[PDB]
RNA sequence: CUGAUAUUGAAUGUUGGUAAUUGACCUUCUAACCCGCCGCCCUUAUCGGGCGGGGAGACAGUGUCAGGUGGGCAGUUUG
RNA sequence: UAUGAGUAGCGAAAGAGGGGUGAGAAUCCCCUCCACCGAAUGCCUAAGGUUUCCUGAGGAAGGCUCGUCCGCUCAGGGUUAGUCGGGACCUAAGCCGAGGCCGAAAGGCGUAGGCGAUGGACAACAGGUUGAUAUUCCUGUACCACCUCCUCACCAUUUGAGCAAUGGGGGGACGCAGGAGGAUAGGGUAAGCGCGGUAUUGGAUAUCCGCGUCCAAGCAGUUAGGCUGGGAAAUAGGCAAAUCCGUUUCCCAAAGGCUGAGCUGUGAUGGCGAGCGAGCGAAGUUCCUGAUUCCACACUGCCAAGAAAAGCCUCUAGCGAGGUGAGAGGUGCCCGUACCGCAAACCGACACAGGUAGGCGAGGAGAGAAUCCUAAGGUGAUCGAGAGAACUCUCGUUAAGGAACUCGGCAAAAUGACCCCGUAACUUCGGGAGAAGGGGUGCUCUGUUAGGGUGCAAGCCCGAGAGAGCCGCAGUGAAUAGGCCCAGGCGACUGUUUAGCAAAAACACAGGUCUCUGCGAAGCCGUAAGGCGAAGUAUAGGGGCUGACGCCUGCCCGG
RNA sequence: UCUACCCAUGUCCAGGGUGAAGUUCAGGUAACACUGAAUGGAGGCCCGAACCCACGCACGUUGAAAAGUGCGGGGAUGAGG
């Protein structure tokens, strides 16, 4: 598989913005992603290094417009924390 | 007062769920007149 | 012997317990034990075929030689312990060639005593032998029906059987029941009496001891209703009302023989009891 | 529960029609059938099967037919 | 869509005022005092729910009123794990079940083998931090498994180190009760120590007042202690083999090991910490008390005789030319993680007086988790304002009388704690019995009594029984806490039962008796196979009747 | 998934009392019996919270609730929850 089908997109909240002070990005990585298969592809993708992956999932969300009930998509979102000796994303 | 329905969804699977109702004769019928009457729920 | 326990309260009074007298160890061997699970009289279907069977205290099964095939060997007597499986004691035997086997515990058997099976063994209490070796009028018991398949009559607390006589394919012996029965000449005894004599003299005392040996409560067929049993119903108190007394299912239960006319072993059962 | 008959065979006397032929009965045999017995093997298996012993044995079990019993259960009647 | 009707109701509970916000305020926010829970109405956490969590905005509907608010609407946001719980580990009941057995069909049963926690096994702790997660992030300090580009040491290349089973053995491995220890958590703040304060209502620099008064896993050491006796030789057994286990013989007798709460040191030149004001930060000891926890089912006793399997250890069978140990470097996946969880978020159609397993559960007085008042902490309850009629409900009191009431003392009243005295018939000799009936009970001084616990002492803690006084209508001054007796029927007894109109004299019961059952038992379930009975075997099992115990249990076999 | 019974596996039960067998010591006898004291800690034992139950009354009866609440009540180491 390509690593580029691992990560989805970044993560742009106040939480996120907090944590890039730390040297941590979050991603959104498919939801198959173990943070194994995540951590190659950070470093295969933006030439880091990588200290650790902390890895956590999100249920869909139901959802209202109008008279249609549903349901947001699942998300795994990773937090990716590259090493002190590093070029940052 | 303790009433009729105490919710657990291991006994609501193994009782009603997908893979009883495929385990008989019977419970795949169930599964057939479900399917033939249209619902959106086959089963627990 | 029974030791009476003193009226200290209603559960008590008349109540009455072995004494253990002769059982010398607390603890059994753990390479002959198996589990056994309580079964509350249920069959392979889950359903309730036998009444007035369930709870009672967990038990560990011990594995009983019933066939005492060590021939020759000769085996010491090392304990006498406690069996929850069973009315008789049973007695742990070292062999001198370091296999450990429990046997049922004759009347009489002491720590130390060896026992010895086989064709060419003495007459002594412990001792198992063909029943072509044992003499008339011998005590035995734990008796084989068929050759090698393990003793199966006489076994519990105190019971005894007599050797009679020899048809030499056949040896007669008197049951306990006092059933004198053809037994083939081949199957093995055990000689003596079965110990813990004092067995049947147990009062048990209180409801709540029948229900940790396992037994739970009879309810008369009087008392149930028509739906229930052929005694049930009738307003107030009633008699049987019924030209027999009957069972649950409707049989006659008084007197009515239940041994299977045409049955195999009539030709080898020679006075019934 | 009981009989007949099939599965069901081999001998032995015995006692009914028929002086030499057929039924009934008793006993014995083993080879069918049975084994909730033992050893071995398939096999890491208290299932099953095979093989060898042992027990039992033409009985039992089972099929068909028959009589008895039978509120255990069923359908009903009780102007 | 009416009527009933502006009626019944608005679902247990303490608020008051000041300030604010706003179109609008009893109801939202803040402040103050007041009040309620506190073996919970607190903290944690199941199941279940599934975003209800946080922030900002909103007010149509939902909310029994209102609403600026909200578990509601709309937007955004929020759940971080080698070590926690689950999986990549183990098995129980049970379930599935290759072949197989049985059966008109469908199927039923069942072996090997699996699945299956509610159990077994198993490596991380303290502190900090966000609006919203935290043994998960951060800091500090660890541990476990595995790997080898490397390093060092050691051993050995076929009488050859080492590894070692999917096999053997050991172990894991177990009940209930009782009491003694040892310890710790927790508690008291007793002493000491530290910081702050000296009052304006008469008094107090005082035996004055308030607040605080420690700390992990890990590593090293130690320990109350608890378990086991130990060596050598020989071996009809442990499917094969064992140098292991079992057995025996001989020798020796306190050694050995195996565990062990906790403690000491280190961890910590750190952290926390009254308070001062994100920072900064004092003291941080001792004494007393003390578990329902731990050592630990350890011990003792008892009969009703108390899972399995794996991890683990060991043994050989095997494998085997490279191994073993210690560093150093490195690797470590998935699922859950928000929030509610005695509740307005779960089960009850409701923001419903009901139900909901488990862990922790402070102080005073107390035997106590009772009780009353409080702590930590939580809460003021989703209609209000008046008025203070009948009547109804829940409470309090009541002259004289005291069951006259009534089917019936129904209801209520009375009794009630501790210590002491004393206690009948009858009895199965246990009981009856808290029988009954009486007395004492506060406070002060003697007095830090005698005496006891702890300690080297100082001290702290427990503490009779006396004597002398003092006060009240009343001293277990509140809350909580048996009414008792005489005689009879029924059932011996503790139990059980008509969920939701019957708790009983009914059922059960221990005991009695009759009867069936010789084991492929009888009986029972099933068409059968297969089962229960029972891994039982006549001192056992099934069925009928009777129902502790005592004395007894007559006559009739014609039906 | 309520409920009846059963099976496997867990767990809960503040406190207080009474004082069975046994044991020890003393006495006691030719031996035993037997007696006393201490010890000991039995029990479908006792009192009593949690918990479980549901006896009486009142209230409720278009309920707060399609079985409850209040005040009393019973069991509370067991045939227990
Ligand atoms: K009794
Ligand atoms: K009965
Ligand atoms: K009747
Ligand atoms: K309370
Ligand atoms: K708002
Ligand atoms: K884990
Ligand atoms: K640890
Ligand atoms: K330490
Ligand atoms: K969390
Ligand atoms: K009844
Ligand atoms: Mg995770
Ligand atoms: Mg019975
Ligand atoms: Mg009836
Ligand atoms: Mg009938
Ligand atoms: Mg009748
Ligand atoms: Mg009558
Ligand atoms: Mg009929
Ligand atoms: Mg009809
Ligand atoms: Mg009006
Ligand atoms: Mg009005
Ligand atoms: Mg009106
Ligand atoms: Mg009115
Ligand atoms: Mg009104
Ligand atoms: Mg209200
Ligand atoms: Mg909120
Ligand atoms: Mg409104
Ligand atoms: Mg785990
Ligand atoms: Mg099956
Ligand atoms: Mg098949
Ligand atoms: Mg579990
Ligand atoms: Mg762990
Ligand atoms: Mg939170
Ligand atoms: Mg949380
Ligand atoms: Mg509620
Ligand atoms: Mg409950
Ligand atoms: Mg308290
Ligand atoms: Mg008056
Ligand atoms: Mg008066
Ligand atoms: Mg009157
Ligand atoms: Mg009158
Ligand atoms: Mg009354
Ligand atoms: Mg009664
Ligand atoms: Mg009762
Ligand atoms: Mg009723
Ligand atoms: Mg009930
Ligand atoms: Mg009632
Ligand atoms: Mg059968
Ligand atoms: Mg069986
Ligand atoms: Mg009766
Ligand atoms: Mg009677
Ligand atoms: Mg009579
Ligand atoms: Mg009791
Ligand atoms: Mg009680
Ligand atoms: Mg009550």
């Amino acid at each position: 598989k390509d690593p580029r089908d691992v990560l989805k997109r970044p993560v742009i909240t106040e939480r996120s913005a907090d944590l890039m002070t730390e040297k941590k990005y979050t991603f959104e990585v498919d939801v198959r992603a173990n943070k194994t298969e995540v951590k190659d592809a950070v470093e295969s993708i933006f030439g880091v290094k990588v200290d650790k992956v902390n890895i956590m999932n999100y249920k869909g969300k139901s959802k209202r417009v109008g008279r249609y009930t549903g349901m947001t998509s699942r998300r795994r979102k990773a937090i990716v924390k590259l090493t002190a000796d590093s070029k940052e994303i | 007062m303790k009433r009729t329905f105490q919710p657990n969804n291991r006994k609501r699977s193994k009782v009603h769920g997908f893979r009883s109702r495929m385990s008989s004769k019977n419970g795949r019928l169930v599964l057939a007149r479900r399917r033939r009457k249209g619902r959106k729920v086959l089963s627990a | 012997a029974i030791k009476k326990y003193k009226p200290t309260s209603n559960g008590r009074r008349g109540m009455t317990t072995s004494d253990f007298a002769e059982i010398t160890t607390d603890k059994p061997e753990k390479s002959l034990l198996a589990p056994l699970h309580k079964k509350g009289g249920r069959n392979n279907q889950g359903k309730l075929t036998v009444r007035h069977q369930g709870g009672g205290h967990k038990r560990q099964y011990r594995v009983i030689d019933f066939k005492r095939d060590k021939d020759g060997i000769p085996g010491r007597v090392a304990t006498v312990e406690y069996d929850p499986n069973r009315s008789a004691n049973i007695a742990l035997i070292n062999y001198a060639d370091g296999e450990k086997r429990y046997i049922l515990a004759p009347k009489g058997i002491q720590v130390g005593t060896e026992i010895m099976s086989g064709p060419e063994a003495d007459i002594k209490v412990g001792n198992a032998l063909p029943l072509i070796n044992i003499p008339v009028g011998t005590v035995v018991h734990n008796i084989e029906l068929k050759p090698g398949k393990g003793g199966q009559l006489v076994r519990s607390a105190g019971t005894s059987a007599q050797v009679l006589g020899k048809e030499g394919k056949y040896v007669l012996v008197r049951l306990n029941s006092g059933e004198v029965r053809m037994i083939l000449s081949a199957c093995r005894a055990s000689i003596g009496q079965v110990g813990n004599e004092q067995h049947e003299l147990i009062n048990i005392g209180k409801a709540g001891r029948s229900r940790w040996k396992g037994i739970r409560p009879t309810v008369r067929g009087s008392v149930m209703n028509p739906n229930d049993h052929p005694h049930g119903g009738g307003e107030g108190r009633a008699p049987i009302g019924r030209k027999s007394p009957m069972s649950p299912w409707g049989k006659p239960t008084l007197g009515f023989k239940t041994r299977k006319k045409k049955n195999k072993s009539d030709k080898f059962i020679v006075r019934r009891r």
